[PDB]
This record gives C-alpha cells, sequence and structure tokens, in this order.
C-alpha cells in the first residue's frame, strides 16, 4: 500500500564532461553577477535553493524531495519561507535556456553545489537524474522549518529528513553564507562576515561572541551581538543543547572534519527519497573553475 | 603613503585595552590566544614560530604592510575567511591610524 519508489533515469546519452559544463556555466555566472545583495553574489541563495527543494521531503511517505523539481510550479514558489529564492530561479533560467535537456530538479541541486564548491567548500559528490514529475505531485506548503522555536523542535523536525545530532550540526553550519533579510523571511542581519566563502565561520561565532537576544523591525525576536552579527532561535539552539554542542566545538576547532562531515551531509539531504539505479553511475566530484585554469 | 600616521602614544592605550588581551608585541615573547606580533610587518601571514594557525591565515599568504592591515583590522573576518582571531574591527580610520604608527616602531 506503498510510498512512491522514484526510480532515477539519466538524460539521453550524457556522462560526467557534459555535467561538468554545466557546473562550469553556472560557476561563470556566479563569478560574473558579483553585483548582488550588495556584493554577496548569487552563491548564497543557490545553497538555500538545494536545500528548500530537498527540505520538503518525508520519510513516511516519499513526497516532497528534489526529483521532480517541483519548485516551478506555482503553489511552491510563493510559500511564505520559500520567499527570497525566486532571484535563484532568475539567475537558473538562463541556463535553461542553455541546456533544456536538464531536469529542474537535477539543476537546483547542482546549483547549490556547484555554489559550495566555488566559494572554497568541500567537494561534495553528485549524482544525476532528477525526472521531472507533473504538477499535481506539488507539496502543499508549511513542510520547510520555522525559526523562531527552540532544540527539541530542530531534532524532532530534522528527524523527518533522515538526519542525526552529527548530520544537522554539519548541515547548520551553511549559514556561515549570507543573510537574513527582513522582506523574505522577517529577520536581518548576517552570521558572520565572510558571506561568500564557505568557512567554520558559524561555529566560531556562535560560541567565541557575547549574544544578548533583541526584536526587529518586523516584531520578532533574534540573537545579535555587537558587531553586527546575527543568530536564529534555532541557531543558538545548537549550543543550549548540551549535545549539539559539542559538535559545534568539534567542528570549531577542526574546519576539516566539517567539511568531510557536510559533504556526506548535503548530498544526502539532496540525494533524499530517490532510488538509484543499479547499472547508474558513480557519483561525479566536479572540478572547480580554479584548477581548470578559467 | 595612503594611509597616514596617528600618534604613536594614543596607539598604545589602543592595544593596551584592543588587543594584549590576545597578542604580544616583545621579541621572543610567548604566544597567547594570538601570535607574538614581533616582526609583523614585512613578513608574510601565518608565519610566527611555533604557533598553530588555521589553514585560512596560511593560504591567504599576504606581506603584512601598513596598508593591508588597515584593510584587516577594519573588519578582520571579511579579510581572512575563517580566521579564529575574534574581532570585529576597529571602524574608525584615524584610531586606525593611531595604532599602526605605535605597531611599527614597536615590531621593529
Ligand atoms: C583575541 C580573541 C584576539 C584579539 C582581541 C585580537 N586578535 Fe589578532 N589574532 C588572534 C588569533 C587567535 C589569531 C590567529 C588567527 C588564525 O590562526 O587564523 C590572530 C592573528 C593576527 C594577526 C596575524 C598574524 C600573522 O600575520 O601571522 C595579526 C596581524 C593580528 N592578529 C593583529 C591584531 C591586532 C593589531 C589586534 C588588536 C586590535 C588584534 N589582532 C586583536 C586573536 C586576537
Ligand atoms: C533549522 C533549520 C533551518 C532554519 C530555521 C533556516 C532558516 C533560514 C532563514 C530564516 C533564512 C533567511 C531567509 C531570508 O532570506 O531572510 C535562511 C537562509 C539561509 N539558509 Zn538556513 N535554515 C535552516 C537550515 C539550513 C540548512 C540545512 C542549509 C543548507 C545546507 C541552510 C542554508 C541557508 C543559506 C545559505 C541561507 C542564506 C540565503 C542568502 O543569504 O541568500 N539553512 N535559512
Amino acid at each position: 500500500t506503498t510510498p512512491l519508489v522514484h526510480v532515477a533515469s539519466v538524460e539521453k546519452g550524457r556522462s560526467y564532461e557534459d555535467f561538468q559544463k554545466v557546473y562550469n556555466a553556472i560557476a561563470l555566472k556566479l563569478r560574473e553577477d558579483d553585483e548582488y545583495d550588495n556584493y554577496i553574489g548569487y552563491g548564497p541563495v543557490l545553497v538555500r535553493l538545494a536545500w528548500h527543494t530537498s527540505g520538503t521531503w518525508d520519510k513516511h511517505d516519499n513526497t516532497g524531495g528534489s526529483y521532480g523539481g517541483t519548485y516551478r510550479f506555482k503553489k511552491e514558489f510563493n510559500d511564505p519561507s520559500n520567499a527570497g529564492l525566486q532571484n535563484g530561479f532568475k539567475f537558473l533560467e538562463p541556463i535553461h535556456k542553455e541546456f533544456p535537456w536538464i531536469s529542474s530538479g537535477d539543476l537546483f541541486s547542482l546549483g547549490g553545489v556547484t555554489a559550495v564548491q566555488e566559494m572554497q567548500g568541500p567537494k561534495i559528490p553528485w549524482r544525476c537524474g532528477r525526472v521531472d514529475t507533473p504538477e499535481d505531485t506539488t507539496p502543499d506548503n508549511g513542510r520547510l522549518p520555522d525559526a523562531d522555536k527552540d532544540a527539541d523542535y530542530v531534532r524532532t523536525f530534522f528527524q523527518r529528513l533522515n538526519m542525526n545530532d552529527r548530520e544537522v550540526v554539519a548541515l547548520m553550519g551553511a549559514h556561515a553564507l549570507g543573510k537574513t533579510h527582513l522582506k523574505n523571511s522577517g529577520y536581518e542581519g548576517p552570521w558572520g562576515a565572510a558571506n561568500n566563502v564557505f568557512t567554520n565561520e558559524f561555529y566560531l561565532n556562535l560560541l567565541n561572541e557575547d549574544w544578548k537576544l533583541e526584536k526587529n523591525d518586523a516584531n520578532n525576536e533574534q540573537w545579535d551581538s555587537k558587531s553586527g552579527y546575527m543568530m536564529l532561535p534555532t541557531d543558538y539552539s545548537l549550543i543550549q543543547d548540551p549535545k549539539y554542542l559539542s559538535i559545534v566545538k568539534e567542528y570549531a576547532n577542526d574546519q576539516d572534519k566539517f567539511f568531510k562531515d557536510f559533504s556526506k551531509a548535503f548530498e544526502k539531504l539532496l540525494e533524499n527519497g530517490i532510488t538509484f539505479p543499479k547499472d547508474a553511475p558513480s557519483p561525479f566530484i566536479f572540478k572547480t573553475l580554479e584548477e581548470q585554469g578559467l | 603613503t595612503e594611509f597616514k600616521a596617528g600618534s604613536a602614544k594614543k596607539g598604545a592605550t589602543l592595544f593596551k585595552t584592543r588587543c594584549l588581551q590576545c597578542h604580544t608585541v616583545e621579541k621572543g615573547g610567548p604566544h597567547k590566544v594570538g601570535p607574538n606580533l614581533h616582526g609583523i610587518f614585512g613578513r608574510h601571514s601565518g608565519q610566527a614560530e611555533g604557533y598553530s594557525y588555521t589553514d585560512a591565515n596560511i593560504k591567504k599568504n599576504v606581506l603584512w604592510d601598513e596598508n593591508n592591515m588597515s584593510e584587516y583590522l577594519t573588519n578582520p573576518k571579511k579579510y581572512i575567511p575563517g580566521t579564529k582571531m575574534a574581532y570585529g574591527g576597529l571602524k574608525k580610520e584615524k584610531d586606525r591610524n593611531d595604532l599602526i604608527t605605535y605597531l611599527k616602531k614597536a615590531c621593529e
């Protein structure tokens, strides 16, 4: 009486080197349109796109996930917690006209992978074959998390995505990237100072700053510091909870451990629900622009 | 140069309060939370012997000279991403001019 088993199928005769070019394409446009959001770049919003289209997933009934690329369908696009991503879509669409063969899902996911690597993050392995599915299997809204809650909520919300302690603390470190906008989700201020480069900053700010709880211009409470940095009640929950804090203490002291844990976790968050073929290709670890001589 | 030169005396009390808690200036001085700053100008980043830095402060590879330090002390965590120097920055350019004029005569 089963959940939907999503079989992955490759796009008619394409290999590593073709997707390498899709990586190289979206990495060049990343490099060139550097003006966006007061010089932060389109990088931090592509990862947020690759997450908000994988965080729709539920384990109990295989609905949501990154397979069908159901961000293009209106229901999802205008979800309150999904506000802002429209820019990430606008950025990605001229590449969907250069590569019409590529699937919507395979592009959003690759969008976030090509963002992290380019920002000098871990080499996150990636698998292809996220075939497009109809608009009737567009998931109802509200499946992303709410920021105003605490520790126990973040443990039990992420339990649905099949991620553990070690795995959610790792995924949370992507907050080292970009900032929170009051226009979109009603929170303001960056988590760190190096918004356009992926580092273990989120953790080094989490415990080395002196934080005080304040109310913003959207009548929401958030944790701010005098350096101009900021944390969500969910980001600050990572150190309130005793078990979460040991992992924040570890990744702050060892950045190479965070990188290895983020790659394993981010790829798994992206692959949630998809059953891969067994004659399917081994995962691709694309090379960056720095390495490729461009 | 681009950067001017404030009073070396206003720069002493700046260090005494905002930097002495993590960095040391004298020759062969002990490494604290941060390195022994002696001979910092003209020296490449991430090279105070006996200090286990981050691979961010090493791979940045810059030669410390009066101008790039002003571009570092303004907002440190933006100049060297991933650094373990827990510090926001000195926003007033006059206070940045006072402090560097003290440090180039101290770490000679
Ligand atoms: C404590 C916390 C502080 C404070 C208050 C300041 N700094 Fe320093 N700093 C600290 C650490 C832990 C490190 C190492 C960073 C890493 O490994 O990533 C640094 C490093 C520097 C350096 C670079 C050393 C080099 O080039 O090899 C400099 C130039 C430096 N810090 C200067 C500096 C000044 C002048 C400050 C006073 C206003 C200051 N820092 C404060 C830790 C801390
Ligand atoms: C708990 C849970 C959680 C939460 C609550 C969240 C939340 C959030 C919020 C609120 C925001 C803001 C928005 C605006 O625009 O304003 C964001 C952002 C964000 N985010 Zn995060 N997240 C999360 C998770 C996450 C993850 C997992 C990841 C990945 C991997 C992320 C990544 C992100 C990013 C990167 C960003 C940025 C964006 C920009 O800046 O553009 N994230 N986020």
